[PDB]
């Protein structure tokens, strides 16, 4: 996922 | 922070996914929303966090081709890159 | 105002500045040899802008969820 | 021209 925009963090 | 590029895209895989629809190239340019863009949306069921390119610029994201600084959702005009 | 030089894939896009060639059936090529073509708009006198849509800073919808203005394009869900 | 960059008026 992308690092903006990945679930949790 | 220390990351993966995210998936490879466009013309033979010689460009890097910025984010679900914009694939860029350093010497390809960007595709954003084109055909070339497609892998990119697989990149958002990959669970680990990716960032692409180095020299980070701009609106939040990095340099992804000659002189444009796209991050996960807009492409720039940016010399800086 | 016109729609500017067309581009990219068989003309069947539109140019939204210097480097960068939109299109309903195509999306978006920023900085692409698709979007070489934009810069000759640059030495016709007359001005252009192409899309309809407003969004974003002075942008027009370019494609299918992307606004696009002279110098970038964005997503934008309602372009 | 580019509206945006034209002479532009």
């Amino acid at each position: 996922c992308y690092i903006q925009n990945c679930p949790l963090g | 922070l220390e990351l993966r590029q995210c998936l490879p895209c466009g013309p033979g895989g010689k460009g890097r996914c910025f984010g679900p629809s914009i694939c860029c190239g350093d010497e390809l340019g960007c595709f954003v929303g084109t055909a070339e863009a497609l892998r990119c949306q697989e990149e958002n069921y990959l669970p680990s966090p990716c960032q692409s390119g180095q020299k980070p610029c701009g609106s939040g994201g990095r340099c992804a081709a000659a002189g444009i600084c796209c991050n996960d959702e807009s492409c720039v005009t940016e010399p800086e890159c």
